[PDB]
RNA sequence: UAUGCCAGCUGGUGGAUUGCUCGGCUCAGGCGCUGAUGAAGGACGUGCCAAGCUGCGAUAAGCCAUGGGGAGC
RNA sequence: UACCCUCAGAAGGGAGGCGAAAUAGAGCAUGAAAUCAGUUGGCGAUCGAGCGACAGGGCAUACAAGGUCCCUCGACGAAUG
RNA sequence: CUGCAUGGCAAGUCUAACCGGAGUAUCCGGGGAGGCACAGGGAAACCGACAUGGCCGCAGGGCUUGCCCGAGGGCCGCCG
RNA sequence: ACUCAUACUGGUAAUCGAGUAGAUUGGCGCUCUAAUUGGAUGGAAGUAGGGGUGAAAACUCCUAUGGACCGAUUAGUGACG
């Protein structure tokens, strides 16, 4: 725990407060928490989503990691950043769907939540 | 990527590649763990006697004197019981725990997080701040992998070291070693003394198969090669990026 | 304040200055009654940012060295200079002395 | 050296024929030369200089010898003492450096053309 | 920490002096009985109890696995690309279990499937896994 | 203001403390049997003066030869 | 540790000498505390005992490292019926 | 053995003894034996599961500002 | 509230401020090894007495003594309190 950690969350505490939508703040408090709490991720469900959101032209962020343990997305782009992914997730969320970013870049971007999903 | 230079400092065939275990994430924590652990397997092994403050004949008289039952006869007051506190208490002992040599004194690491904090130690090793945060000077500010040729394998003499060095730019460092030794106040003056035995650290030259003569004598520099090097030489006293220069065979282990 | 002591300290030898609590029985100090005197509380004394002062005024601290002055201004005593007792001697306290140069006062010597 | 014990202790009890070595001085800056040798044993009919402690700069005939305890005299190396016998005080060799040396032997151990 | 402050406080742990010794009684646990209020306080773990399940031929000379749930071969087939090799028509099988430890190489049938709809070919499999393959494709396996 | 209380000063007593390490403790590599040809082991002797230890054995801290070493012992 | 004084005395002591240092002088650097001798400050032979804490007086101790403080007058002026 | 905090990797993960190299107790490369996880139930024979069907709804998002979508969570259903 | 901040600054507490056992959290020491890095005859360690800091384990300075060694940070080590 140190520095990729830490400058991660700082970022996106400068995200919610500095432009609106609390998403990039809660992000930042569930990182700001136990790692045994977060992520998880695995693709399957970061797909199907049990609330209406899911795929669409909307990113969908995790807090944690994404993992590859399943199907990936259909025609739609939704890609999304979170903390680093690696293995299968990742080169696998590509080219259906989209590509995955740093989540530091889904920090420089469009501040304020835009559509955004949680998918824990 | 990375650039090669001949050992004549001057831009040379500037070739990479990088390795892609210096892409590594860079834990310090767990390059700590692993070196420092190290560190304790290295203390030496002692113990107590096995029976000392247990050859008995003390024996306790009963109550009667106000006394306090020990048993504590022979030798005036004194047992064995582990207890010898001051006062009414006496002394003479018996399980001081529990120190047997015999204990295997070691380590406990996981290979994984062992050769991860390996791969992250190199890895923080290539990075411009973080060569110079922990200490280490060099007036170069770019690229610090410091890759050589696979000549620099064959210079005899240092001194020649020395100018293939100043002309890289990274030799201040040697300037900026303890380039002296210390005493050190202290514990560790009685014990393995480090006493006036330390210096500060210095450049490291990884190598092939054999470890570079011409350079492990220098101001606080240690020379290793690829096969073999550990997580400390590399972040040395739990830190991370050492100054490095690792000849361009000595890629890494990359392995 | 009143020089808080630990009691008796001034009647059986060995027993220092260095207050302590008084033992729960019956201790005369502990049950306050007076001419005891003490009972040590949070609520004398220790004004705020004002804890450690010379009476000067100026925080005075600590010079192990002659680097223990780096950037110390004797001005409002960021660092008031003070050289520790269990210094070499005037070899030390010499090239510690002749800090004088920026100006930082040195307490005694 | 500096191994442990050994290199010590196999030092002071040993040999009467090691023991030539340990009781060795420089020679002059004529006598480096004029054979070549940066030092010798140091023979009771040499010379030396002392260089060193309480007599620095004056030298005479060592007068002396050594064996187990590795030392020699000098000349009026040392005097006084409570006891009332003047008595020389057994100095080096190291301190000292051997500004002639007196090698009745026609052969002085090879200390020519040695190879 | 805590452990680390010791002294200071007399007695460290539970705080009392002629505390806790050698106690209750018994070694280790208490005889599995009633004693002078030593140990007791009505148990169940255990209950049924010697401690593991074993089967006499559960051991050499008993059957053994591979097993393979129909997931992991439809998330293998079509929905992504995977081994390319082993790959015709719509789909097929074959060996893709951890171990080819033999006595096995059945296919149990879990997930949804076909969706492949994928055939496939491995020791017997179970009934719930003949379905949901034999439904869109899939059939016979290892005569 | 004796007898005397408390604190300091000078001197002492004592040997803590700090510094020092010819000793320990532990790990590692190598190496590894001796004795009736008396270890082997023990006894008693043996020195100018010799109680202990070591060494020797009535030739008795020793005798001879070769080699090494060297101006002391 | 010469010489000299003392002494029953090759003891010990005094004085003296050596050394950077003898509280390095012989089972021999530094030299704490308990404690002892002498001495300085405070108290003291009509007065009461957890020995002190907090507050305030007596007496006691150049510079430095602290620089304030008192009186009259005046300006400001919360709560205070 | 069971928690917890931090960190790597992740449907996987870690090597053990040991081997090679070397700067030679560190260290670099190798080694996956084997362990735990990836399916459970049953004394055993033996059989073998939800990559989501419904409903509430926190955070978050959307909207034309009460209405939507609603991971996690909760309540059913269904399956071995 | 602002903030990366548990650093500042401003704000609220009539509805915060006692505590044995115990739980939680911020502020350890010893040996020797290694890397980085410092101190010492212009006087180290130790010791005695005294000053400052830390809730605290403990850290630090001054004076005397002592008369050669002594640390810090990080990673280890263990006949570690």
């Amino acid at each position: 725990d140190n520095v990729y950690l830490k400058l991660l969350v700082k970022l996106y505490t400068f995200l919610a407060r500095r432009t609106d939508a609390p998403f990039n703040k809660v992000v930042l408090k569930a990182l700001f928490l136990s790692k045994i709490n977060r992520p998880p991720v695995s693709v399957s469900r970061i797909a199907r989503a049990l609330k209406q959101e899911g795929a669409a032209n909307k990113t969908v962020v995790v807090v944690g990691t994404v993992t590859d343990d399943a199907r990936i997305f259909e025609f739609p782009k939704t890609t999304v950043a979170a903390l680093r992914f690696t293995a299968g997730a990742r080169a696998k969320i590509v080219k259906a769907g989209g590509e995955c970013i740093t989540l530091d870049q889904l920090a420089v971007r469009a501040p304020k939540g835009q559509n955004t999903l949680i998918l824990r | 990527q990375v650039t090669v230079h001949s050992l004549t400092g001057e831009a040379t065939a500037n070739a990479l590649p990088l390795p892609a275990v210096f892409s590594a994430p860079i834990r310090p924590d767990i390059v700590h763990t692993v070196f420092t652990s190290v560190n304790k397997n290295k203390r030496q092994a002692y113990a107590v006697s096995e029976k000392a403050g247990h050859q008995t004949s003390a024996e306790s008289w009963g109550t009667g004197r106000a006394v306090a039952r020990i048993p504590r006869v022979g030798g005036g007051g004194t047992g064995r019981s582990g207890q010898g506190a001051f006062g009414n208490m006496c002394r003479g002992g018996r399980m001081f725990a529990p120190t047997k040599t015999w204990r295997k004194w070691n380590v406990k690491v996981n290979h994984n997080e062992k050769r991860y904090a390996t791969a992250s130690a190199i890895a923080a090793t290539a990075v411009a701040s973080l060569v110079l945060a922990r200490g280490h000077r060099v007036e170069k500010i770019p690229e610090i992998p410091l890759v050589v040729s696979t000549d620099l394998e064959s210079i005899q003499k240092t001194k020649e070291a020395v100018a293939a060095l100043k002309a890289v730019g990274a030799h201040s460092d040697l300037l900026k070693v303890l380039k002296s030794k210390k005493l050190r106040a202290g514990k560790g003056k009685y014990r393995n003394r480090r006493w006036t035995q330390r210096r500060g650290p210095l450049v490291v030259y990884a190598e092939d198969n054999g470890i570079v003569k011409a350079l492990r004598n220098v101001p606080g520099v240690e020379t290793a090669n690829v096969a073999s090097l550990n997580l400390l030489q590399l972040a040395p006293g739990a830190h991370l990026g050492r100054f490095v220069i690792w000849t361009e065979a000595a890629f890494t282990k990359l392995d | 304040t009143k020089k808080f002591k630990r009691h008796h300290s001034d009647r059986y030898h060995r027993v220092a200055e260095n207050w302590r609590k008084q033992k729960g029985i019956d201790s005369v100090v502990r049950r306050r009654f007076r001419g005891n005197i003490s009972q040590p509380k949070i609520g004398y004394g220790s004004n705020k940012k004002t804890k450690f002062l010379s009476p000067s005024g100026h925080k005075t601290f600590l010079v192990a060295n002659v680097k223990d002055l780096e950037t110390l201004t004797m001005h409002t005593k960021t660092y008031a200079a003070e050289i520790a007792h269990n210094i070499s001697a005037k070899n030390r306290v010499v090239i510690l002395a002749r800090a004088k140069a920026l100006g930082i006062k040195v307490t005694n010597p | 050296s500096s191994d442990r014990r050994k290199a010590r202790k196999a030092y002071f009890t040993a040999p009467s024929s090691q023991r030539r070595v340990l009781l060795s001085a420089p020679l002059s800056k004529e006598l480096r030369a004029q054979y070549g040798i940066k030092a010798l044993p140091i023979r009771r009919d040499d010379e030396v200089l002392v260089v060193r402690g309480s007599k620095k700069g004056q030298e005479g005939k060592i007068s002396s010898v050594y064996r187990l305890k590795f030392a020699v005299q000098v000349d009026k190396v040392t005097k006084e003492k409570v006891n009332g016998a003047s008595v020389p005080i057994n100095l080096h060799p190291s301190k000292l450096v051997i500004t002639k040396l007196h090698l009745d032997k026609d052969r002085k151990a090879l200390i020519q053309r040695k190879g | 920490t805590k452990t680390r402050k010791h002294r200071g406080h007399v007695s460290a742990g539970k705080g009392r002096i002629g505390k806790h010794r050698k106690h209750p009684g018994g070694r280790g646990m208490a005889g599995g009985e009633h004693h002078h209020r030593i140990n007791m306080d009505k148990y169940h773990p255990g209950y049924f109890g010697k401690v593991g399940m074993r089967y006499f031929h559960k051991q050499q000379a008993h059957f053994w696995k591979p097993v393979l749930n129909l997931d992991k071969l439809w998330t293998l087939i079509p929905e992504d690309k995977r081994d390319q090799y082993l790959k015709s028509a719509s789909k097929e099988t074959a060996p893709v279990i951890d171990t080819l430890a033999a006595g096995y190489g059945k296919i149990l049938g879990k997930g949804r499937i076909p969706n492949v709809p994928v055939i496939v070919k491995a020791r017997f499999v179970s009934k719930l896994a003949e379905e949901k393959i034999r439904a869109a494709g899939g059939v016979v396996e290892l005569i």
